[PDB]
RNA sequence: GGGAUUUUAAUAGCUGGCUAUUAAAAUCCCA
């Protein structure tokens, strides 16, 4: 009504606006030709056509809601559900120069996968017949903060092949992980302008060739797919926008993620800043706070996979139990106070930070409580702490490993997603410098109902030979253990443990 | 910089049409859900005596209609997006539209949903006789 | 070069106050 904006700016360094005829608004109309009731008089003065004036794209506000049409800025809780869709997205452009002045071009869009993209100055040029999206002067920011955007300056591509080239990257990315892409940005403006280059909206769609959600749409064949049957496709289809500023953050992108984050350190680039702003939003989404009821779908084989710790745990703790003649065991960051075997009877205390059940002791471990636990083993299955005393038993997650349930995350860490969501801090050996890994055995005291293994804990193996039953479980077992050493998790173990001492039994 | 063109209140719906894989469905589905039309066009002063054709070189307006700018009710250039038309030239630009009086609520879903004749150049239904 | 908040100057409008546009000053974000 009264409120005018930024978008859609006459960039031209024409002194006057257009005729009537050719204006696109009334406030754009040369003064000349306007009246006293907000009319336009046809005044008797040619026209001045041809002209070329370039409009600015910066202004861009997708909040309108319309039924069919997904809502596209989503919101904390809805991006946390979409963790998996999540990359970051900067952008660093150049100025409009020499026959026009007033907006900003992008020059090198960067990604969370670490992957920078240079383009051409390209920008909307209006004319006597039309619109054009057409190559324009531009000029790299001035001051020393943007020397190396200077080189860029003669090093971009043509659009239409960087659309694909971005479509393609992720598709590549995101094919197992989700079937939706959610930028991940600190300041949308510039950025929601760059994405307009290289995204298409609208109503939710099915893939051409299979049940999936479409995510990219193809221009030649007006056509829509999911990220498997993408191939040649130019169009990002509804992607999800997120704005971490909006999310409370007082300061630059640098300073909020540096003072979580010593890891990301490296020059100025779009894709460090990308990386910097997915760490920062994975960093204020499941380190600050912790939601606990969000479940996620499982991908590949997340049951087979639990049921293989279960089965692991199961027999380590057993084995670990029987051997040296421990009475005791503590078991930190149980969530409910379940035990694991009971075969060997031995004591049991639990303790958590966050219990589910006030049977658990709420607890916080610092190696303080060494002494405090000193009489009994220690069990550590998936629990964090940056150093672990000497009698133990730790199963961690080796973070350097990453796959569909395993994310990159803050500070080294890694977000693994089964189920639940867990912000795991960095592998490191010297948190276990008081432990020893684990070596591979089976431990068998079933009674019996061709194989040669040395590491085979079994009465057969007393004897000098194998029978079927024991031979089939160690298979079975060593599946479950290859898949979950596979999976990512380390075992280790307290010092004086030795596997002949289940020689006893 | 340069010099301001629209409005604040249709930045949300031209932004929805500046992405859209469909303009002219998503600017009608905006109006039809409730949603404002377009404001901001140039509408002109006439004496209300013309020929009442649907596209014209001049204002052309007759009793029952207005005369708008034809670069303001093209969907297309208020987005400054690529036209659909053959050779990418604009049809409306350059030229003025008559809009019949009861359509002057929405003059560019007029223009979208409504095309001139071939023969007499009226609008098809509001001043074109053909059969 | 783009924008947000506060203040100021000019212009226009409304009923001593206010709103909008343009410009200027400060702080912050973006390039
Ligand atoms: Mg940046
Ligand atoms: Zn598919
Ligand atoms: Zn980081
Ligand atoms: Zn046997
Ligand atoms: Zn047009
Ligand atoms: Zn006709």
């Amino acid at each position: 009504s009264q409120i005018v904006t930024g978008l859609f700016k006459d960039c031209s360094r024409e002194t006057s606006g257009l005729s009537p005829a050719y204006a696109p608004t009334y406030v754009s109309v040369d003064d000349k030709y306007k009246t006293s009731d907000e009319l336009c008089v046809n005044l008797n003065l040619p026209a001045n056509v041809p002209y070329s004036r370039v409009i600015s794209r910066m202004g861009f506000k997708l909040d309108a809601t319309v039924p069919g049409y997904p809502k596209l800025f989503i919101t904390r809780e809805e991006a946390v559900r979409q963790v998996r869709s999540w990359i970051g997205f900067d952008v660093e452009g150049a100025h409009a120069s020499r026959n026009a002045c007033g907006t900003n071009v992008p020059l090198q869009l960067g990604f969370s996968t670490g992957v920078n993209f240079v383009v051409q100055p390209v920008g909307v040029v209006d004319t006597e017949w039309g619109n054009m999206l057409t190559g324009i002067a531009a000029r790299p920011p001035p001051g020393e903060q943007f020397k190396h955007l200077v080189p860029l300056m003669h090093k971009g591509a043509a659009w239409p092949i960087v659309r694909r080239r971005i479509v393609q990257m992720l598709s590549d990315t995101l094919d197992k992980l989700s079937d939706y892409c959610t930028f991940v940005c600190w300041a949308h403006g510039f950025a929601l302008t760059s994405a307009s280059y290289f995204c298409k909206i609208g109503k939710e769609q099915k893939c051409c060739m299979c049940n999936r959600r479409a995510a990219a749409y193809s221009s030649p064949l007006q056509s829509y797919a999911c990220w498997t049957h993408s191939c040649g496709y130019d169009y990002v289809y509804n992607p999800f926008f997120v704005d971490v500023q909006q999310w409370g953050y007082v300061g630059n992108l640098a300073t909020n993620h540096d003072r979580y984050c010593s890891v990301h350190q490296g020059a100025h680039v779009a894709s460090n800043d990308a990386i910097m702003t997915r760490c920062l939003a994975i960093h204020s989404c499941f380190i600050e706070r912790v939601d606990w009821d969000i479940e996620y779908p499982y991908i590949s084989h997340e049951k087979k996979l639990n049921s293989c710790c279960r089965i692991v745990e199961r027999n380590v703790v057993r084995a670990a139990l029987l051997a040296g003649s421990f009475d005791k065991v503590y078991d930190i960051g149980n969530p409910k106070g379940i035990p694991i075997v009971d075969d060997p009877v031995v004591d049991w205390h639990y303790f958590d930070a966050q219990p589910l059940t006030r049977k658990v002791q709420q607890l916080f471990y610092t190696e303080d409580m060494a002494s405090r636990f000193a009489d009994g083993l220690c069990l550590f299955w998936n629990c964090n702490v940056p150093k672990y005393p000497n009698n133990a038993i730790v199963c961690r997650f080796d973070t350097r490993v990453h796959s569909e349930f395993n994310l990159p995350g803050c500070d080294g860490g890694s977000l693994y997603v089964n189920k639940h969501a867990f912000h795991t801090p960095a592998y490191d050996v010297s948190a276990f410098r008081d432990l020893k890994p684990l070596p591979f055995f089976y431990y068998s005291t079933t009674p019996c109902e061709p194989l040669k293994s040395a590491v085979c804990i079994t009465a057969c193996n007393l004897g000098g030979a194998v029978c079927r039953k024991h031979a089939t479980e160690y298979r079975e077992y060593m599946e479950a253990y290859n898949l979950v050493s596979a999976s990512g998790f380390r075992l280790w173990c307290y010092k004086t443990f030795d596997i002949y001492n289940l020689w006893s039994t | 910089a340069g010099s301001n063109t629209e409005f604040a209140s249709n930045s949300s719906v031209l932004s929805l049409v500046n992405f859209t894989v469909d303009p002219q469905k998503a600017y009608l589905d905006f109006v039809n859900a409730g949603g404002a039309p377009l404001t901001n066009c140039v509408k002109m002063l006439t004496p209300k005596t013309g020929t009442g054709i649907a596209i014209s070189v001049k204002p052309e307006s007759t009793a029952d209609q207005e005369t708008y700018g034809g670069a303001s009710v093209c969907l297309y250039c208020r987005a400054h997006i690529e036209h659909p038309d053959v050779s990418g030239v604009c049809k409306y630009k350059g030229k003025f539209v008559q809009i019949p009086a009861q359509c002057v609520r929405d003059p560019v879903g007029f223009c979208l949903s409504n095309t001139p004749c071939n023969v007499c150049q009226y609008w098809i239904g509001y001043g074109c006789n053909c059969d």
